[PDB]
């Protein structure tokens, strides 16, 4: 029985970025209407705002991601079919999920998916109950992700990486 | 295709001793060999009562031919036979021993007792035995001497309340099974009922329609649940089966059509048949509340056991041993020739269920036509049934969609009613409040709107 | 372990390309009648009038959860909130919201109401009443703790969707574990009770009435610890 | 890829037998060198015997008898019986050969030769006035025809009547 | 309904088997197999009465 | 095609699945279990309360190496068995067939 | 024309041996649409058709003038057997039926379910 | 899928696993001479078949083929 409690976290002074998606790099939805491959790369995520409206299926397209270590929270810039939106996850909600599990997770055929939708990097908030999906074209700072707060010998959990998400 | 009651006689006997046969093919062992002496002394039982039937009927009328029996036994109706110390009408004992062996034969409640202890058999004998070969032997014989059960009180009061009891049990023990070939065994003693009940009714043309569709939907199943328990390592039960929907694609869907069609179910090749056999049912009897409920009952029934032989087997949480699923699914495998089947035997598959809806559609289209193209049956018993089919009133017609939307909501009941916790549990009640309001709305706009 | 490349006649991915449908890959290229490949096509789309319809006309991101911690308005100016249901309460609120539309909609439209509600009233007694309507009965949408009363104003679904809050003395609360109720309520654990917790059930001593709590519901760590319900 | 060894002896096992084979028992255990069995299989022995078999068959079976119930009453409560019998244009036929059979009473004629022998002189003989049997089912069928006989003659005097009566009216005015 | 007992295993397993009918008719057959074939037949029959 | 010649069986050897997978199969499967701490110190000729599996653990192993393996042993065997090469011996002997 | 229901287009009655040659079911021939039976089976066999054309053509093609007939003629026969002209009215009008009745002998015991009580 | 094959002896005369080389010459030869049989038994026994008349006949009652009744 694992309960949702809340902690109450806050923003640091300084983050370290670690995420930037290339494409999107822009501020605004009116700059990536602007820009030519962002708004060819909004067009081909309609489709996806359309699966996490109509078909109930909790994902967000992430770009822009900051870290603070001092309080262990990401800061997210989720792409919706309105514009650009902050999120704040807590590293002990955050696992990784494979793109199976990803796809599974809905119980409708999704639409066929674009090819700079990275299947390899789709993280799962077990929180929220919602799904993180990166882009293929976008740069990780190395020196962000090798923070030692992002190492997996503090963050590792095998009862809640293994067996907290059973979609069956 | 027996010309005189000898013949009818030897070839009763060759059939129980040749099923005898193939209930007892693993001879090795002798706990098969129980169930084939369990059924070969109901196999001798029925032939006692058919020796001793056909030796009156010798007796009375000194003539054995099955045209001249049908047509003189009308004469000696009249008559009677002194037993031992009651004066029993003639027809009556004589309907009294056909109708025990017809039942004997085919499995109806009590002497039901040893069609599933015959499922040692290997799945082809099986499959051919209950789907019209040795579970139909009643109904032959019923449909063959029709003239002399016309004339049966025995007969007119027991065959509907034995089908009917039969097909009741039958549904509810095939709905909770959870052995294959068990299940399809228990669908057959139902099926069987309804055709007795059907008989009952007395539209030779309803009963023929479904005794072919019962055959050939039945022997269409047993062959894809044949290829499920040999995938399986002939381990028949489905609580060790889950996930073969990948393994079997084709046994999942041939499976999906046979069910559909066999089990009763709206919108399919075997729901005619059901709604033919409500039209014809009678309402003379004495116990037709029984009767009634107890038809109701088994219709209602096939929903689940379809539904649960389908889920369970394919689609289901896989339940089974990790070697059945390891053992196939290493990459070496892939091939252009890879299967977990035979091609012959998709290819069968196949073919049987085209040439099954051709016949079925031939049969519909020569009887439920506006038209009347069958042949002559040689009866003059005329039950006034048809005219519910082809003029039905406000009162028939609405009194059909009670057992309709039944199944409807036995339907959504299997498909949204959780039994175990998941991941999707609210999503699934969300989904059951938009399909319900979904339903609302479009049926507002189809009637009113449009 | 794959030897099918040495055979020039064996199957090949493209063959399998087709199985894409009915097996979930990664994808691999756009066909051109595709969603995604039609609207990045098609100028028309383009259009600042379609992308402000997008932009507008559909859910917002105002809505949209921002963070993993939650403060939701107080009930009372000197309450504080302890429980809150997220999607369980909002499911249970749209399903019996139903009986304001269905309902008197059934009446007006079906030719037989009678047989609706015939066909209805044994639904509802078997596989519906214990299946959702008792667990929204005894389902907690909200818990807050007033401390002047020393209290518990607790949020309920009712009929049609209307929502009730009841205070409730924290002197009254009691545990009740399941292996108490389980046989009692059998059923209502079968088919209906997976979305509650069955370990974390209390009860009323007083007025006898129930408390379920989401499984995924949100809980307060600063409300938990607070001395009143410690 | 292992090579196997050949399928072993072991398969099947030899039985060797520690109790003696009472000669009250005998053909009640289907004797076998390998598998022997007891010609009866229980598998329901949960049940101690059959007594109390009979007993929890019961005792479930009321569950099917309520379900029974409950599904007659909405029927009952919601049906009206069907016009069902023989069809009236075929009254000259099953019903009335039924009926002609008894009439003719040809099976008690005497004898072509001149024997003294006659019907009613054999285990199997003719009975006539005999009205039990099928007799009360064909009686049914025969008032069920006579009545939708007479409810269509009735339809046929209302439409009549009312022709007659509008005819009436216009007439009047 | 809050308390349903056809969902236990006990009911299914009475459904399962057939309602028992097979049960009580083999306990039956075994009945009518031992008093005749053997102590009526054999014993009483072959050894005392020829 | 069998020759026309006498032909006896050929026990070619006493194992009927490949022992070193057999012996590693279990090993991981014993490895897996909570209580067992060191994989490295398992040899087939350790026994169960030295590699630290508990007579209760021990049931445990034993049924998932049955599901594992695709048999069923009976109590007399478990009971029986005392190293893990006798166990890894009687699973690759066994038939799985019986 | 203008011939009653029974009756065929030629106003023909054919004679037993007509019948047996033209060899009609017992299920028609217990039936009064023999008349109008006959002339449609003999079109049948003049112009052969298979029975997929036979479901799907709403009009049986060729033989449609004495389809006609016969339909008619099928169509009093069903609702004359069944009594359903008289059972539709007092479904339609219970109170107005017996007010005027149709027919006592069904109006007596005629009882629509309460479930339809429109 | 089947059972493991087993040796069986060659002195015991039975089926297990039994394949035929010749067994294309032996269908030959146990088809048609079966077929020339059931030819003879069929055309020695149409000469016993009854048919009911056909779609334009119909059976003259004072005819020779139509049923008699005896004459006592
Ligand atoms: C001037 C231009 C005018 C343009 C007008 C356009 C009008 C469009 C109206 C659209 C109406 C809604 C359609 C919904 C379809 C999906 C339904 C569904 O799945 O719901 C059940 C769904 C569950 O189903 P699921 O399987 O899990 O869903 C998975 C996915 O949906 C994934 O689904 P899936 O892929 O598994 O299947 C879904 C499929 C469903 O499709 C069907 O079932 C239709 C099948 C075809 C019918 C054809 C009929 C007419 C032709 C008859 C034959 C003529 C023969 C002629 C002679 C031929 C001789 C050879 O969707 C379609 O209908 C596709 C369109 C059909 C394309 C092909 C048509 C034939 C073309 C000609 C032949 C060539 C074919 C290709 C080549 C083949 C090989 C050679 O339940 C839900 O939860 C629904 C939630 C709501 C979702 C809504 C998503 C869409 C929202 C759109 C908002 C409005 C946008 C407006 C934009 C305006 C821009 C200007
Ligand atoms: C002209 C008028 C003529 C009128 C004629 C009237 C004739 C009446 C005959 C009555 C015969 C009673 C025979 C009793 C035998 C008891 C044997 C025994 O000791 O067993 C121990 C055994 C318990 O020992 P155990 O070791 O604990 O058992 C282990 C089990 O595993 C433990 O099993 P479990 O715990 O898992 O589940 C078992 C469960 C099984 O589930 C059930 O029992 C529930 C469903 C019961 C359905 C009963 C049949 C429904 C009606 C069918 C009618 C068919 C014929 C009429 C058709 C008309 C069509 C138009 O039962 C229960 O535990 C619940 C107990 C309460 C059951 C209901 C008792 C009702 C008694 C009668 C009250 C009558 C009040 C009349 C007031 C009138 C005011 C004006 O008993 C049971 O298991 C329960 C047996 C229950 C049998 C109830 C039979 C009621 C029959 C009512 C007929 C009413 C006809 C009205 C006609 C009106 C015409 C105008
Ligand atoms: C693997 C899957 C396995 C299968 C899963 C299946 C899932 C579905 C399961 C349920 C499906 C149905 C199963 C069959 C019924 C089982 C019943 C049962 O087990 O209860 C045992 C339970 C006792 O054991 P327990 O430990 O308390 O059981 C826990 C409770 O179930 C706990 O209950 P609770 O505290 O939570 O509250 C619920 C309560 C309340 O629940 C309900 O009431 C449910 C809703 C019932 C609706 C019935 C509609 C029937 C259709 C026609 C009417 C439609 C409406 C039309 C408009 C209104 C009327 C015009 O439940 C009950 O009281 C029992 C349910 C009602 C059983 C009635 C059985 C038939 C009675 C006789 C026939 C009546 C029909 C007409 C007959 C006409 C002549 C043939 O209750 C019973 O005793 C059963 C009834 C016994 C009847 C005895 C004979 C009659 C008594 C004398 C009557 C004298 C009348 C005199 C009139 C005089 C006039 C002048
Ligand atoms: C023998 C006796 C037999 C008796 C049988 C009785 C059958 C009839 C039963 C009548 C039920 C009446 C239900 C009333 C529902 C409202 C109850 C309530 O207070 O809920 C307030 C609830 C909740 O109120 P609230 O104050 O909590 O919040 C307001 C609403 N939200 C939550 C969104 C903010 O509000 C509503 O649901 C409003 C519903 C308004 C519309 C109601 C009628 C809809 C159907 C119209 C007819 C059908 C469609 C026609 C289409 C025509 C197109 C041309
Ligand atoms: C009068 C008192 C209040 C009665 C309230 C009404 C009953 C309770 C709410 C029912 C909501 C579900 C309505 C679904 C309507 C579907 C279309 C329809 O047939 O409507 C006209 C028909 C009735 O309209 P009608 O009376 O004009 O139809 C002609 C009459 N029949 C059909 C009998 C020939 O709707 C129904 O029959 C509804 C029966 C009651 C259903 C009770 C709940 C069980 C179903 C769960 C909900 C999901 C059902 C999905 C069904 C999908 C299609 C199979
Ligand atoms: C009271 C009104 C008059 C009607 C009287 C009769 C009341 C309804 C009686 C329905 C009995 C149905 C018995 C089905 C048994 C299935 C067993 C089985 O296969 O396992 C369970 C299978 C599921 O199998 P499974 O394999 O998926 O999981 C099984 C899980 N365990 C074992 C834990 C239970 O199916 C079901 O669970 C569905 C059956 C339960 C829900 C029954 C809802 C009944 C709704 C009645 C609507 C009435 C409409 C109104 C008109 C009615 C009259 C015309
Ligand atoms: C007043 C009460 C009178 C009661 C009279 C009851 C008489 C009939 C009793 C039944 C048995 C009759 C003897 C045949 C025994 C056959 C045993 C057998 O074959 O075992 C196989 C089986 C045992 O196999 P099994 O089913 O246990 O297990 C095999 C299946 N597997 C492999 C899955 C386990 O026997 C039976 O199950 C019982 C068979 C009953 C049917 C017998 C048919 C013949 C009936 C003859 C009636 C003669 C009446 C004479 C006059 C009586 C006057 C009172
Ligand atoms: C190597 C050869 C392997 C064997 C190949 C055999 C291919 C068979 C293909 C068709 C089979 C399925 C037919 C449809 C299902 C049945 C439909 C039905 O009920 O009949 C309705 C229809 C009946 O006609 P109708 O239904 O259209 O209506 C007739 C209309 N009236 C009455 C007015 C005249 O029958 C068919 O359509 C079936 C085909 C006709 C019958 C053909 C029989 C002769 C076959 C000749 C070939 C012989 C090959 C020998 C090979 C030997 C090898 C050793
Ligand atoms: C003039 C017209 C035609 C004349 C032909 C007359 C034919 C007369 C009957 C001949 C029967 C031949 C039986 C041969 C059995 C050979 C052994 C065998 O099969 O394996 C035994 C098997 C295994 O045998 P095995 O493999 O150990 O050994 C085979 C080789 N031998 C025997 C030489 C060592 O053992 C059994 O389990 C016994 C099975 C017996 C099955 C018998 C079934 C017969 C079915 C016939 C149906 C006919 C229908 C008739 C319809 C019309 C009726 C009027």
């Amino acid at each position: 029985n694992y309960y949702n409690i809340m902690r109450q976290v806050s923003l640091d002074s300084n983050p370290i970025v670690l995420y930037q998606s290339s494409t999107f790099t822009g501020n605004g939805l009116q700059e990536f209407y602007e820009n030519a491959d962002a708004l060819t790369k909004y067009l081909k995520l309609v489709p996806f705002f359309l699966e996490k409206n109509l078909y109930d299926h909790p994902k967000q397209f992430v770009i822009k991601m900051e870290f603070h270590p001092q309080n262990k929270v990401l800061s997210l810039d989720c792409l919706t079919h309105q514009g650009v939106l902050k999120k704040t996850v807590n590293l002990e909600n955050l696992i990784p999920v494979p793109y199976e599990d990803y796809v599974q997770f809905c119980r409708r055929k999704l639409f066929n998916a674009p090819l700079f939708l990275d299947t390899e990097m789709i993280y799962f908030n077990t929180f929220q109950n919602e799904f993180y999906v990166f882009d293929k074209n976008a740069k990780w700072n190395e020196e962000g992700i090798n923070h030692p707060e992002l190492d997996i010998s503090k963050l590792y959990n095998e009862k809640a990486w293994f067996d907290s998400l059973r979609i069956i | 295709s027996s010309g005189n009651f000898i013949v009818l006689f030897l070839g009763w006997e060759l059939i129980g001793l040749t099923s005898f046969f193939l209930i007892n093919f693993w001879s090795t062992r002798v706990g098969t060999l129980k169930a084939a002496f369990k059924a070969f002394s109901f196999n001798k039982l029925s032939d006692l009562f058919l020796f001793f039937a056909i030796l009156i009927i010798f007796s009375t009328t000194y003539n054995l031919d099955i045209l001249s029996f049908n047509n003189q036994i009308y004469l000696y109706e009249s008559y009677n036979i002194d037993m031992f110390y009651w004066s029993i009408n003639l027809i009556e004992i004589i309907s009294f021993f056909f109708i025990s062996c017809a039942f004997i034969k085919s499995a109806q409640f009590g002497a039901h007792i040893w069609l599933p202890d015959s499922m040692e058999a290997p799945v082809p004998a099986s499959a051919l035995i209950h789907s019209a070969t040795l579970v139909s032997a009643g109904i032959y014989l019923l449909l063959r001497l029709s003239p002399l059960f016309e004339l049966s009180k025995y007969a007119y009061f027991i065959l509907p309340l034995i089908g009917s009891v039969t097909a009741f049990y039958g549904g509810l023990v095939s709905a909770f099974q959870s052995d294959t070939k068990k299940t399809l065994a228990y669908s057959t003693i139902s099926h069987c009922g309804f055709l007795m009940v059907s008989y009952s009714t007395g539209v030779l043309e309803f009963v023929i329609l479904y005794l072919y569709v019962h055959g050939f939907f039945k022997a269409a199943t047993f062959l894809c649940v044949g290829n499920v328990n040999r995938f399986n390592r002939n381990i028949q039960d489905f609580k060790r089966m889950g996930g073969f929907y990948k393994y079997l694609p084709f046994e999942c869907l041939a499976s999906f059509v046979c069910m559909i069609n066999l089990s009763g179910l709206p919108l399919t090749l075997g729901f005619y048949i059901k709604h033919l056999l409500f039209i014809g049912l009678v309402e003379s009897y004495t116990l037709y509340p029984l009767i009634f409920s107890s038809l109701i009952l088994g219709a209602i029934a096939g929903v689940f056991y379809s539904y649960r032989l389908f889920y369970s087997i394919f689609f289901d949480t896989k339940k089974g041993k990790k070697a059945i699923y390891l053992q196939a699914s290493r990459i070496i495998l892939n091939s252009k020739f890879y299967s977990n089947t035979s091609l012959a035997s998709n290819l069968s598959i196949t073919f049987l269920v085209l040439i099954s809806y051709t016949v079925i559609l031939y049969l519909y289209c020569t009887t439920l036509n506006n038209y009347y193209s069958l042949s002559d049956l040689k009866s003059i018993y005329i039950n006034n049934a048809y005219s519910y089919f082809y003029k039905p009133d406000y009162n028939f017609l609405n009194a059909v969609s009670i057992l309709n939307w039944f199944v409807i909501i036995l339907l959504i009941s299997v498909i949204y009613l959780n039994w175990r916790w998941s991941y999707y549990y609210t999503k699934s009640i969300d989904s059951l409040s938009k399909f319900i309001l979904f339903s609302f709305f479009f049926f507002i706009f189809s009637k009113y709107i449009l | 372990g794959d030897i099918r490349h040495k055979f020039s006649n064996e199957i090949t991915d493209d063959d399998y390309d087709y199985q894409r449908a009915m097996h979930v890959k990664p994808p691999k290229e756009e066909s051109l009648f595709q969603l995604t490949n039609i609207l990045s096509s098609v100028p028309v789309f383009k259009t600042r009038f379609f992308l402000d319809f997008i932009a507008r006309n559909l859910d917002t991101n105002s809505a949209v959860s921002t963070s993993d911690f939650v403060a939701p308005p107080r009930v009372h100016e000197n309450s504080f909130f302890v429980y809150h249901s997220r999607e369980l309460g909002n499911v249970i609120r749209k399903y019996r919201s139903l009986e304001s539309i269905v309902l008197p909609g059934a009446l007006l439209t079906f030719t037989y109401p009678l047989f609706a509600a015939f066909v209805a009233i044994p639904s509802y007694y078997f596989m519906f009443n214990a299946k959702i309507y008792e667990m929204s009965r005894r389902f907690v949408v909200r818990m807050d703790v007033l401390p002047h009363l020393e209290m518990i104003s607790v949020q309920r679904i009712g009929a049609f969707g209307i929502l009730y809050t009841k205070l409730h003395r924290i002197q009254d609360l009691e545990y009740v574990p399941f292996d108490q109720v389980k046989e009692q309520e059998n059923y209502l654990w079968a088919i209906g009770g997976h979305g509650v917790d069955n370990q974390l059930i209390f009860k009323d001593r007083s007025t006898g009435e129930f408390f379920y709590f989401e499984r995924q519901g949100v809980w307060d760590a600063k409300g938990l610890n607070h001395p009143l319900l410690n | 890829g292992w090579d196997r060894p050949d399928v072993p002896l072991s398969f099947n096992p030899l039985y060797v037998h520690k109790r003696e084979l009472s000669i009250f028992d005998t053909n009640m255990w289907m004797y076998d060198q390998v598998y022997p069995e007891y010609v009866i299989s229980y598998n329901e022995i949960h049940l101690v015997d059959q007594w109390k078999g009979l007993k929890e068959s019961f005792s479930q079976s009321a569950y099917w008898w309520a379900m029974m119930a409950m599904v007659f009453g909405f029927y009952f409560i919601n049906t009206t019986p069907r016009q069902l019998g023989i069809d009236t244009n075929d009254l000259k036929g099953f019903l009335g050969e039924y009926y002609g059979q008894y009439k003719k009473r040809s099976g008690i004629r005497s004898n072509f030769l001149g024997l003294d022998v006659t019907g009613e002189n054999s285990i199997i003989q003719p009975n006539y006035d005999r009205k039990n049997g099928i007799r009360d089912v064909i009686d049914s069928l025969n008032a069920d025809a006579g009545k939708r006989k007479l409810i269509n003659l009735e339809a046929k005097n209302f439409i009549e009547r009312v022709e007659k009566e509008c005819e009436q009216r216009i007439l009047k005015k | 309904m809050l308390k349903n007992k056809l969902i236990k295993f006990k009911f299914f397993r009475f459904v399962q088997s057939g309602f028992y009918v097979d049960f009580i008719f083999k306990k039956f057959s075994e009945m009518f197999i031992r008093n005749i074939f053997i102590y009526s037949s054999i014993f009483f029959g072959e050894k005392f009465m020829i | 095609y069998a020759p026309q010649k006498v032909v006896l069986r050929n026990e070619k050897s006493g194992y009927y699945a490949n022992p070193d997978d057999v012996a590693r199969r279990l090993i991981r499967l014993i490895s897996l279990h909570d209580k067992v701490q060191n994989p490295s110190a398992i040899t087939l000729k350790s026994t169960w309360s030295e590699i630290g599996v508990d007579p209760l653990s021990y049931v445990e192993i034993m049924l998932e190496a049955e599901n594992e393996f695709y048999i069923e042993l009976a109590d007399e065997d478990l009971e029986r068995f005392r190293t893990v090469e006798d166990a890894v011996e009687f699973i690759a002997r066994n038939f799985f067939t019986n | 024309g203008h011939g009653a229901w029974n009756e065929n287009q030629q106003h023909y009655k054919y004679s037993k041996e007509e019948i047996e040659a033209y060899q009609v079911p017992m299920r028609i021939k217990a039936g009064p649409c023999v008349d109008t039976y006959i002339p449609l089976k003999k079109c049948f066999q003049e112009n052969p058709t298979s029975f997929a054309a036979k479901m799907l053509d709403g009009r049986k093609g060729k033989c449609a003038k004495e389809f006609k007939y016969y339909n008619t003629c099928l169509n009093h026969w069903q609702t004359y057997e069944n009594n359903s002209h008289v059972t539709n009215a007092y479904w339609a009008d219970t109170s107005k039926a017996n007010a005027d009745g149709i027919s006592n002998t069904y109006g007596g015991s005629f009882r629509k379910g309460l479930a339809w009580l429109n | 899928g089947g059972f493991q094959k087993y040796p069986i002896p060659r002195y015991l005369h039975v089926g297990q696993w039994i394949v035929n080389k010749n067994w294309k010459w032996n269908t030959f030869h146990m088809f048609f001479p079966t077929a020339i049989l059931c030819f003879m038994v069929w055309r020695n026994s149409m000469i016993s078949t009854a048919k009911p008349p056909n779609y334009g006949e119909y059976v003259d009652p004072q005819s020779p083929v139509a049923p008699k009744a005896i004459k006592y």
